[PDB]
């Protein structure tokens, strides 16, 4: 019934005697029993594809079978776990071990199978009816998140015989016996799934609602709406860690699933020390953020199967965690090296390639894998919802974005947040170049804002265009020199300027500045917006903006300053104050205009 | 303790060895076995030719019973009818001990310095398993390269990779050996130790190597893996995995910060061209194998800081460009996988600069975790920004200098001006034997900024310029 | 969008590049500073 | 190539043959071996294609136990006016010089529309010198060669600059380049002229310049030639 080994030629192998072999079952090859996948399928041989390094094999070796395709376990204990691209632990086969490699030819179950779990029945009863996607029990799996529910895996369905009852159990007792033409069914605290086939949901929605991230620039001009795509370009300089941080700790997101695609190591390794160390402060400083992540690691001398299926393992593992009802927000890190491996997979299976020697799937393999993201409501009876928002980090080959990954990126990304390391030295620590960078998803966006801030579009848009006479303005200043300017002119150079360094600058690590919410920020740009638009009226009527300069001084420093208000106080108070500073400018401008 | 209980259990048990005579079959630098019995990949194999000459190779395929041996030493005189074919049973091992140190290892890693054997401590496969990331963590402190250039604006923290990008007819062999006879750590030593492996060189320059580091005493903290340009290609894709492999049980097994170099990759890269020819694989972008990525991955990523053990590793990787272009695949994927790079400009090199060096182009990436306090002193940040400021500043001053005269030129260009040949003429032109702490190194540095005024040095914060502005 | 030359000409393309930056940074600085000079001689040819 | 070799070498009587198109005979050589499945060679044409043109080629020269000569003038034709192409590569490697012709001339309705900066003859120096020929005709074709490509190269940086920022050599050289391709070149079809009064010309055009910018000549021949 095994299969003997009859050809070997560096990553290629050749088995025997193979009959009834799907054509991507996966092979435990070799005595060490490495991990491989069949690829061709030829009357009895078989090729095989290996991951581990095949030297020393030798003809004969017995061949086995595992019964499934590349599959990822699901279940209680994700969390505060680091896997590698293929659902390995690396925390557990350290410490298996006691060595610092990953020994070849090691298998450790994906999920702790020691640990006991508190399960508490659901709301189903013996001799009822039951479908897929049904949740019939939850889990107490951390005080972050406590409702870690249980799901009936879909492509199941019949009557339940028999339920366990409330209690402490581990992942290898049955807990359920439903019951079909054959009432083999049995079913415990965990199951499987194939990587390369997307979820089944009852329907996909519109995502309108939008996703806050703290900062002030993004949510105030470029906006992502909680479901959608976007795209990041992935520079050395720019520093994007920033933006990854402040995502994880300040995003209304309930799960985080980082995955680092293959890096320099080093880098991994900074990562891996600074996220246990990250806190988040919400109905008391719940000390980890661990507790709300799982990390794939992929460093370069990963396998290049497992290197290329980090991606694929992330966003199912996002989808699951979306199915629960919950929101998820998956972040990926080098999808140009995900490229690079999929292009040597091609190459060393010795295929044709196509436009910059690429192969022709990546068009196709992009758009599958965008479009598995969004919004949907889960695929059961409680009728729960749940949704999904990918953030790509596209980079480059040498700087130029000639390259085909960069172009499919952008066409089917919707959100791009371009950086420049320019601005890294001059310190605009949010280092968003606003004339490059834009958003698509306003047009649903508005209505929430009208919902809820109607005046906050004509805000936003007021200052893009302010912004663009402001560097527009600065071109031909260079040329002729401020004298040749009216007052409206330098008016809005100085606007700008002050918007420049006020509401796009922002520290990031002030108690008051490190997380901006959503309502202090629609203060903040009306409060902006009023100043510049009463100071243009009353230089309208007739008035030397210098002397009006000159008396408002106070007032231009009180605006400036209402940035570094202390937010987390009162949250309408604060509403009260900036009602106030409203007021106060008002009637300043109007007793200076006498 | 009980290691010796594996090494008895291994240890004694002797096995037979089988011999075959079925040579049936060649082609160019490959041989075919005909009926060998339960065949094992990647075996090695010594050869006996009728003349009673003796060679070595290692299998790379076999089908139903067949093997198909490709031969070190080419291929010419032998023979379909007396040849015969020893097999060895395992995979190709090095003998490891404490006491390479001083002594010289060919390519394969026979000794050529008419000593004795290794006497080794172990034995270990050549190339092992990869690092386990969550057990990895980052550089911290500094290594001290003695070189002005580089210590000062591109330090190198203990745990990175920073190859060195070179040009075709330039003495990037002669920086390698200073900077091996110069290293060590800094003390603001019974630790250290070098591995110097080269690969595809001339005779003159294993000559010199083998004399400088004789008459230098470096001998004694280095063990050198040379391997000339008409030995075998396949021994010189095995010499790296040797080097690497002994570095890394220096330093994972005694806790040595240690420091490697291999002083060329381009030929590394012939070397592997010239194999998956041999096999029938088509070949990829300009000619080279498509899965250089995975096996160049494989020789770098073997570096960096390890959480439990004491001990270290870094790696000066050195290339060579073909035609002074960084769009040619070896370069690219060196950058793509290390951090930061080191250039030789040719024009310096003509203008009789050593280390012709330009910094310009240059960048290290972890500078920021190898200096300041304790580590180094507090001031080698903000100098290293001002000076590479004010050499780009100085560059563009020259070049505006002739179209528009000398005076039209305002006080800050006239300064950088001259601020830009003193600089290319004392602070990076060092001799080859002139060693230099990093201390002196930055004393020199704030020489050459006294010229500007106290006030001009924007970029340097006011502490420090008041600190050590004086004198 | 020129005479097509494909004769592995790529090296002198990029050499024409490079002399078109040079070029106009240099000729974009010196108008610059002869701009500034001819401020200074219209206000005292004019007083 | 054989009927060649026989009258000359076996009837003791100077030959000159005229074999025309290459091209066609290169592009049928690549037919054939396509039928076949060979290792193609550069742009699919044969490995061996070299050796065939060296076989073809080598038929000429002198032998000392004869006094006949033969002398081949084989025609090529670029595809896409490259030299760079596998068959004038080869051709270029194995014949001795060859003889451009270029399109900008013809456009510009010069006959015979030669360029002469591509072209040349590594036979010339052995064959020309005093007794031979004059003995300036061995200096005066470097001279003119180098003055040619003075001109054109300040004519196409001139191009881009203009007059402005030309010397006084760039003035000359312009029309040097000028007269030179309008009067030294062209020629009727029916026209010829002996070596004697092509070098008249020559030292006519050569004439306009100053007598200390002819570097490139032996001081001797131009003070004996250039006076008058």
């Amino acid at each position: 019934e095994y299969g003997a080994i009859y050809s070997v030629s560096g990553p290629v192998v050749i088995a025997e005697n193979m009959i009834g072999c799907a054509m991507y079952e996966l092979v435990k090859v070799g005595h060490d029993n490495l991990v491989g996948e069949v690829i061709r399928i030829d009357g009895d041989k078989a090729t095989i594809q290996v991951y581990e390094e095949t030297a020393g094999l030798t003809v004969g070796d017995p061949v086995l079978r595992t019964g499934k395709p590349l599959s990822v376990e699901l279940g209680p204990g994700l969390m505060e776990t680091i896997y590698d691209g293929i659902q390995r632990p690396l925390k557990a086969i350290k410490e298996e071990s006691q060595s610092i490699y990953i020994p070849r030819g090691i298998d450790t179950p994906a999920l702790d199978r020691t640990i006991k779990w508190q399960f508490t029945p659901g709301k189903f009863q013996v001799g009822d009816h039951i479908s897929g996607g049904d949740i019939y029990g939850s889990v107490f799996e951390n005080s972050l998140i406590s409702s870690h529910k249980i799901l009936l895996p879909p492509r199941s369905r019949g009557t339940i015989t028999w339920i366990a009852p409330a209690g402490e159990y581990t992942l290898d007792e049955k807990i359920l016996e439903v019951e079909f033409d054959g009432k083999k069914s049995d079913f415990t605290l965990y199951h499987t799934w194939p990587v390369r086939v997307p979820r089944p949901v009852t329907e996909k929605l519109s995502a309108d609602y939008p996703l806050l991230t703290g900062q002030r620039v993004l949510d105030a001009l470029f906006p992502c709406v909680q479901g959608g795509t976007t795209c990041i370009p992935g520079a050395f300089g720019c520093g994007k860690t920033v933006i990854s941080q402040s995502l994880s700790k300040y995003s209304n997101s309930d799960a985080i699933i980082y995955v680092g695609c293959g890096e320099r190591g080093n880098e991994m390794a900074e990562v891996l020390m600074e996220f246990p160390e990250l806190y988040t402060e919400m109905s008391g400083t719940k000390e980890p953020i661990m507790k709300r992540t799982t990390l794939v690691a992929n460093t370069s001398n990963m396998p290049v199967a497992a290197r290329e299926a980090s991606i694929y393992t992330g966003i199912t593992l996002a989808e699951y965690f979306r199915d629960q009802g919950k929101n998820v927000s998956m972040i990926a890190d080098s999808s140009s090296r995900w490229a690079e491996a999929l292009r040597e997979i091609s190459g060393r299976l010795g295929e044709m390639p196509a436009d910059q020697g690429f192969p022709a799937y990546l068009g196709a393999k992009l758009a599958s894998f965008y479009e598995r993201a969004g919004k949907a409501v889960a695929l059961g009876s409680p009728d729960r919802t749940g949704s999904v928002s990918i953030v790509a980090a596209v980079s480059p080959a040498g700087g130029d974005f000639s390259d085909p990954v960069t172009t499919a990126t952008l066409g089917i990304t919707q959100v791009f947040w371009g950086l420049d390391k320019k601005l890294a030295q001059r310190k605009h620590f949010p280092s968003i170049n606003t004339s490059v960078s834009y958003s698509k998803y306003t047009n649903v966006l508005n209505k929430f804002y009208d919902s809820n801030y109607p005046e906050f579009p004509v805000l936003r848009d007021r200052m893009k265009e302010i912004l663009s006479n402001a560097e527009e303005l600065e071109q031909v200043v260079q040329l002729v020199g401020k004298s040749a300017l009216s007052d409206s002119d330098k008016i809005t150079l100085d606007v700008a300027t002050l918007i420049k360094e006020d509401f796009l600058q922002q520290n990031g690590y002030s108690t008051y500045d490190a997380f901006c919410p959503i309502w202090k920020t629609f203060d903040m740009m009306r409060a902006f917006i009023s100043y510049h638009d009463e100071a243009q009226k009353a230089v309208a009527n007739g008035a030397n903006w210098s002397k009006l300069a000159d008396s408002t001084g106070d007032v231009k420093h009180a605006v400036s300053s209402s940035k570094f208000f202390e937010p987390s106080r009162g949250e309408k108070e604060v509403h009260g104050e900036f009602e106030k500073l409203l007021s106060t400018m008002q009637e300043r401008f109007a007793e200076s205009t006498d | 303790f009980a290691i010796n209980k594996k090494a008895v259990e291994q240890g004694f048990n002797v096995k037979p060895r089988l011999n075959y005579n079925t040579v049936s079959g060649v082609n160019g630098p490959l041989v075919i076995l005909e009926k060998v019995k339960f065949p094992r990949y990647n075996e090695i194999v010594n050869l006996t030719l009728p003349d009673g000459t003796v060679r070595q190779g290692q299998v790379l395929e076999i089908r139903g019973d067949r093997a198909i041996v490709q031969v070190f030493e080419g291929t010419s005189g032998i023979d379909v009818k007396k040849t015969t074919v020893e097999f060895t049973g395992e995979s190709l091992r090095i003998p490891v001990s404490e006491d390479m140190l001083g002594r010289i290892f060919d390519g394969s890693g026979r000794p050529i310095d008419n000593g004795p054997k290794v006497f080794a401590e172990d034995y270990l496969d050549i190339n092992g398993s990869p690092i386990n990331p969550y057990a990895r963590i980052y550089p911290e402190e500094m290594i001290s390269t003695g070189v002005s250039a580089i210590d000062t604006m591109n330090s190198i923290a203990r745990g990175q990779k920073i190859p060195i990008f070179s040009a075709s007819g330039l003495p990037h062999n002669e920086i390698a050996a200073q900077i091996c006879r110069q290293a060590g750590l800094v003390r603001p030593e019974e630790n250290f130790s070098i591995v110097f492996a080269a690969m595809g060189v001339n005779l003159e320059t294993a000559r010199f190597f083998k004399q400088d580091f004789e008459e230098n005493g470096s001998l004694e903290r280095t063990s050198l893996f040379l391997n000339l340009a008409n030995d075998p290609t396949i021994e010189r894709i095995i010499t790296p995995r040797l080097a690497l492999t002994t570095a890394e049980y220096l330093a994972y097994q005694t806790e040595r910060h240690v420091l490697t170099i291999l002083t060329d990759m381009s030929s590394y890269a012939d070397a592997l061209r010239e194999v998956s020819a041999a096999r029938e694989e088509v070949p990829g972008r300009r000619g080279y194998p498509g899965y250089m990525y995975t096996d160049l991955s494989t020789i770098y990523e073997r570096a960096g800081r390890v959480e439990g053990r004491n001990g270290s590793i870094t790696q000066i990787p050195i290339l060579t460009m073909p035609n002074d272009d960084i769009t040619h695949p070896i370069p690219d994927l060196t950058g793509y996988i290390t951090e930061g790079q080191i250039f030789v400009d040719r024009q310096l090199h003509n203008k009789g600069i050593y280390p012709p060096i330009n910094v310009l182009p240059s960048l290290s990436r972890l500078m920021k975790s190898a200096i300041g306090e304790g580590m180094t002193r507090k001031d080698h940040g903000d100098v290293s920004n001002q000076l590479y400021a004010k050499y780009a500043i100085g560059k563009d001053a020259a070049a505006m200098k002739a179209v528009v005269g000398e005076e039209a030129l305002s006080i800050e260009d006239k300064l950088s001006l001259e601020f830009l040949e003193k600089f290319e003429k004392t602070f990076i032109t060092q001799g080859a034997y002139e060693d230099r702490t990093v201390f002196e190194s930055l004393d020199q540095a704030w020489s050459l900024l006294r010229i500007y005024p106290k006030e001009m040095l924007n970029r340097i914060s006011p502490k420090i310029l008041d600190e050590f502005y004086d004198r | 969008e020129q005479v097509f030359p494909t004769r592995m000409t790529l090296g002198l393309m990029k050499t024409k590049l490079k002399g078109a930056n040079q070029g106009y940074s240099l000729l974009k600085r010196k108008s610059e500073a002869l701009t500034k000079r001819f401020r200074d001689i219209t206000k005292r040819i004019d007083d």
